[PDB]
RNA sequence: AACGAGACUCUGGCAUGCUAACUAGUUACGCGACCCCCGAGCGGUCGGCGUCCCCCAACUUCUUAGAGGGACAAGUGGCGUUCAGCCACCCGAGAUUGAGCAAUAACAGGUCUGUGAUGCCCUUAGAUGUCGGGGCUGCACGCGCGCUACACUGACUGGCUCAGCGUGUGCCUACCCUACGCCGGCAGGCGCGGGUAACCCGUUGAACCCCAUUCGUGAUGGGGAUCGGGGAUUGCAAUUAUUCCCCAUGAACGAGGAAUUCCCAGUAAGUGCGGGUCAUAAGCUUGCGUUGAUUAAGUCCCUGCCCUUUGUACACACCGCCCG
């Protein structure tokens, strides 16, 4: 057990990515396993060094947003928990392999330009592809929970699910595919 | 309550739908001619020519006929155009 | 907005469906349970508290913001 | 009206075309056959030897 | 549980009986929270029980209390009506004793045409408020003849 | 960043080297001594330059020769 | 007033007001017509 | 074990209600109509404020002997709402920190010490370090 | 709050490879520094980043009040 | 050859090396004292907690602040006409900290209301050189810098635990920061000490945050405008309410059209705290810390800027000139 990590309790050795485009840009594995997503991290200082960043604080980084929350960190490290304790109800599957599958299906892999509206379809680079995916499930959960008994935990685990099963329920979802038309069209 | 033979509209048919929000790359509409499943105008296809402001052509709460072109009969993607209509058709 | 409508004590059918429903989740927490019965959920916790009162759900993490439980930690 | 979906391999960056510079050409492989060779254009910050991903690996675009 | 009654008519106004019995009789005027909460707590009534779960004994113990307050050792701070202009009493006006109260209150004012008088007839701001900027009623005007 | 000499740490350099050839070495952190014995360089920021582009010429001479 | 004296004849309602708070020291307004500056489109003289 | 061995919410809650089981340590009489401070905006829900407010008193004269009227209002104080203007901090009331102190020289746990101030008796302490040593024993810590 | 947790837990990492290496043998200590050093730096090495000063014409050290232009 | 750039001056980051400290400390024990067994033990001894009291003990890690040291594209590998230099990497406290200072030539820029700097004009005893009152706050309306919000990533009520830059008795002038006791629900009042300041306020018990309770999608306990009544402090004087406290009243506002501002790392934003003005007194501004992201490593598209070539009927210079 020492040599092994933990978020408290979930496992990272039992994890798979199956998207060998993004083997290089998600961090899950072996020496990216972490006790807590908080670390001080001077990540943004150079190009590529954002692709170093554990997973799970970069999905904890996008969560406090739209103004009254900037900064207020060790709320997001208590939702991400709760998140992970409600989803492994929900599935009985570990929480991280979920969330990997939630980030691998929603990264939209073409995208439209634009050069005059007429657009050009143009393809996204594979660090893109985990940025957009990771500010679209966010944005699901931030938008679903705004006037509802919700809770965020609740809302943000149940959007990691249908998510990491492409649903058509899930934001997410609905807006890479209808990011992907638009290019489609205009090719 | 539905109102025709099918719930989903095949393509190739012009619809009457409500435009509900001018969306970034499209708008999201309502259907009614059918239930009010979703739609999507591309922007790329309201007029065939250059246009000064998208207020002039649609804005919320105006029933329109439009022809939808391609469709995901299974997710529910309900692709929409309106260059493509004779006001015949109408 | 609209009504959203919600009682603040049982009548008896929903009292029923409390003492049934303990089996059919996987996911215990008072906003569900407030939105699947019409509960305001002030009484969706005194209802969850007495149920765990009673083993009938066995509570996986309590916090001052969100509450959970589970169904029986059987099966 | 069908195609699979394509890996190539970036082997090469070449400029930052589009308007406002916000493209970036780039020269790829094909992971089956590494033989074949197209010029792409991509949208985020392509590195060099990364798994890009086409959706339609016979066009090659020229320009913005 | 306790499926009786829940709505009460509480002097002229219909207090709902589904909230907190606290928050339940503020639907009155003159009678704010935190006066609410002393009464309550000077007629030893539970505060967690809503107002459906009051019988009809217990809802004139607090009326009498809400209504003589300087009897029941609330003291002469809390009242909202204090010295008052006319007489030297202290209380609270309850529920059109307070439109009374101010009615005869402006009428006072008015009568010797004091400067907060004539305020509040030709109605601005009775305050120190600068008002070039702010109130802003009415309708734009144009330049043109 | 920059780093690219001023004439003022290019002139020095090209003087100091000329006159004392023979203590100039190599490594940096002798000459960094040598360079503030021999002359006054009123600063210890531009002492550090000037013996640092003493170093460049010097590795460049052990070649052929420098037409300064 | 600040030129006036204005008369008051003291009422007994008046006690421990001010005497000042009877003797207002300005026209009310009513107000004429915009002028050329009034609005942000206004302003033009060839 | 010291009262820094347990955990510092526990251990108020037991000392409050130990407080609250002798009869002694009298009351003001305005205890159930008071703000508490000029900047909250409502009374305490726990009827027995008193008790936890002294309690907390007494602990944290343990930790600090020197205390005085007029740090029990700033170890008190929070942030007031002004309105439509921006917060500020704001003290704690003055005169239910001075009653609280009064009621502890009562019990004998409390004494006024060389200089000005107040500090816990030497019987304070043990009836504290008692509480600890039955939180750590209930909890098992 | 938190600017003391980092503190408390570099402070003391840094100790127990400093009474490994004085009163114990050096091969020992380099065993610490890279079970150490290779999991997480800044258990070792200080971050050297300090709040940067406020300036005229902001409110805080590089934003600027709103500009109105007409 | 001269100026500007750069160099330079201040500041932030590193020294367990130096200098040396009752106006900073730490460790030790000389201690002793309190307390609990909390562990061996029993309760002392072994130990644990101490901003409890000492030392004419030892020292300078933490604190303070002086002298020097350190970083140079110096080392290694690529690209460079092998030059000037660029890119990645190693060792490292650090391989780009932030400011101040700044040229030639100009502008009909601002200021005669900073000046006992000042030409000319005006008024000069029925004053344009003093006291009492009013005004600069007046409200149909158009705009600018802002503050608080539209809530559940929340409001309320308790509980717990952390800073940094600073100022402080006033020379006419006449006032300073406050400990500790007592009285009052609160603002506040009386009493009696310290401070001309690393000495006292002060170990500056700061807010957000952190932990636990009530509410439940409802303009609701969100929000806190407007208005009634009452109680204090400043002052010669508070009405057109100086400021402050309490009970009460409970509006618009459910993320904002066309447009448009600022911003690259301890930065944006959230959060409070000192300085200035200040008899009383920040929704301002100037600084300080505290929790601390997303996106970029680019381009000349838009708005502008610098250098070369080219065209001009412009030179008050395209906001030009000019035809019927
Ligand atoms: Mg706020
Ligand atoms: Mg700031
Ligand atoms: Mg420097
Ligand atoms: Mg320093
Ligand atoms: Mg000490
Ligand atoms: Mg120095
Ligand atoms: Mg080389
Ligand atoms: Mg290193
Ligand atoms: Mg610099
Ligand atoms: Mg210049
Ligand atoms: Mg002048
Ligand atoms: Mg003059
Ligand atoms: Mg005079
Ligand atoms: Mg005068
Ligand atoms: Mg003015
Ligand atoms: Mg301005
Ligand atoms: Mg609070
Ligand atoms: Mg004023
Ligand atoms: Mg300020
Ligand atoms: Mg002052
Ligand atoms: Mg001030
Ligand atoms: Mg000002
Ligand atoms: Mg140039
Ligand atoms: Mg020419
Ligand atoms: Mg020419
Ligand atoms: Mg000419
Ligand atoms: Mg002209
Ligand atoms: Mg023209």
């Amino acid at each position: 057990t020492p040599d092994i990590k933990l978020f408290g309790k979930w496992s990272t050795d039992d994890v798979q990515i199956n998207d060998i485009s993004l083997q290089d840009y998600i961090a899950v594995k072996e020496k990216y396993a972490k006790y807590l997503p908080h670390s001080a991290g001077r990540y943004a200082a150079k190009r590529f060094r954002k692709a170093q960043c554990p997973i799970v604080e970069r999905l904890t980084n996008s969560m406090m947003m739209h103004g009254r929350n900037n900064g207020k960190k060790l709320m997001t490290v208590r939702i991400v928990k709760h998140a992970f304790e409600i989803i492994h109800l929900l599935t009985g599957e570990n929480p991280l392999q979920v969330l990997v599958n939630a980030i691998i299906n929603s990264g939209p892999r073409e995208d439209s330009t634009r050069i005059g509206v007429r657009r050009q379809a143009v393809d996204v680079s594979p660090l893109r592809r985990v940025n957009q995916a990771i500010w679209l499930l966010c944005t699901g959960a931030r938008e679903a929970a705004f006037r509802n008994i919700k809770t965020i935990a609740e809302c943000l685990a149940d959007e990691l699910i249908n998510a990491a099963k492409g649903s058509s329920n899930s934001y997410a979802i609905k807006k890479k595919d209808e990011l992907e038309r638009v290019a489609k069209s205009n090719r | 309550c539905r109102f025709y033979q099918h719930k989903f509209p095949e393509v190739e048919d012009v619809v009457m739908v409500n435009v509900r929000s001018i969306a970034e790359m499209g708008a999201y509409v309502s259907l009614l001619e059918y239930n009010n499943i979703e739609g999507m105008i591309l922007l790329s296809e309201l007029s065939r020519r250059r246009i000064r402001s998208i207020n002039k052509l649609i804005r919320i709460g105006r029933n329109e006929c439009v022809v939808v072109i391609r469709v995901d009969k299974e997710k529910g993607y309900i692709d929409l155009s309106k260059r493509r209509v004779s006001p015949e058709e109408a | 907005r609209d009504k959203l409508n919600n009682l603040v004590l049982f009548d008896k059918a929903t009292y029923d469906k409390l003492c049934k429903e303990v089996p059919n989740y996987k996911l215990i927490t008072p906003a569900v349970v407030s939105e699947r019965l019409k509960i305001r959920g002030s009484l969706a916790r005194a209802a969850l508290q007495e149920l765990l009162s009673k083993g009938l759900i066995k509570l996986v993490s309590k916090h001052r913001a969100q509450v959970i439980y589970t169904r029986n930690t059987k099966g | 009206r069908v195609q699979p979906i394509k890996l190539a391999r970036v082997t090469k960056v070449l400029g930052r075309t589009g308007s406002q510079g916000q493209c970036t050409q780039v020269r790829v492989e094909f992971m089956d056959d590494t033989s074949r060779s197209i010029i792409r254009n991509v949208k985020g910050p392509v590195r060099e030897g990364d798994v890009l991903t086409l959706l339609e690996s016979e066009r090659e675009a020229r320009r913005l | 549980p306790e499926k009786f009654q829940h709505i009460l008519r509480v002097l002229n106004t219909n207090i709902d009986g589904r909230r907190k019995i606290a928050f339940a009789i503020t639907a009155i005027k003159g009678v704010g929270r935190r006066y609410a909460h002393v009464v309550l707590r000077k007629a030893d009534i539970d505060l967690t029980k809503r107002a459906g779960e009051l019988t009809e004994d217990e809802v004139e113990r607090v009326i009498t209390i809400m209504q003589n307050p300087r009897q029941y050792k609330i003291p002469d701070w809390f009242l909202n009506r204090q010295k008052d202009v006319k007489d030297g009493k202290y209380s609270q006006v309850l529920a059109n004793g307070l439109d009374n109260k101010l009615r005869e209150d402006l009428e006072r004012l008015k009568k010797i045409r004091a400067h907060r008088g004539l305020r509040h007839f030709w109605g601005l701001r009775v305050r120190g408020q600068h008002t070039k900027t702010t109130g802003r009623r009415g309708r734009t005007v144009g330049v043109s003849k | 960043m920059g780093r690219v000499r001023t004439k003022t740490v290019k002139k020095a350099a090209r003087v100091i080297i000329e006159k004392y050839y023979t203590r100039l070495g190599n490594d940096f952190h002798t000459n960094k001594r040598v360079c503030e014995e021999i002359a006054i360089i009123p600063s210890k920021k531009l002492r550090n330059k000037i013996a640092g582009y003493v170093t460049h010429l010097m590795k460049r001479i052990q070649r052929g020769p420098v037409r300064g | 007033n600040g030129k006036t004296f204005n008369q008051v004849e003291i009422k007994p309602e008046m006690i421990g007001h001010y005497l000042g708070e009877f003797s207002i020291t300005y026209k009310p307004v009513k107000h004429g017509r915009p002028g050329i500056g009034a609005t942000h489109s206004s302003r033009f003289i060839p | 074990v010291t009262v820094k061995d347990v955990n510092q919410q526990e251990f108020v809650r037991a000392l409050a209600a130990f407080l609250k089981k002798s009869g002694k340590l009298k009351v003001p009489e305005w205890v159930d109509t008071v703000k508490l401070a000029k900047h909250k905006e409502l009374a305490p829900y726990d009827e027995n404020w008193f008790y936890t407010r002294a309690a907390s008193t007494a602990r944290h004269l343990y930790l600090r002997g020197g205390a005085g009227v007029g740090s029990m209002t700033k170890i008190y104080g929070g942030r007031q709402r002004n309105g439509v203007m921006p917060s500020h901090f704001s003290r704690g009331s003055k005169s239910v920190a001075r009653r609280v102190l009064q009621a502890l020289e009562g019990l004998k746990m409390v004494e006024k010490d060389q200089d000005w101030g107040r500090k816990l008796t030497p019987q304070g302490q043990r009836d504290l370090d008692r509480i600890a040593g039955q939180v750590a024993a209930a909890k098992k810590k | 709050h938190v600017a003391q947790i980092y503190a408390i837990r570099q402070s003391i990492s840094k100790a127990l490879v400093a009474y490994y290496q004085k009163y114990v043998d050096e091969a020992s200590k380099k065993e610490i520094k890279d079970i150490l050093i290779q999991y997480d730096r800044t258990l070792l090495v200080a971050d050297p980043r300090r709040c940067e000063s406020k300036k005229f014409g902001g409110p805080g050290a590089r934003a600027r009040y709103q500009k109105s232009y007409r």
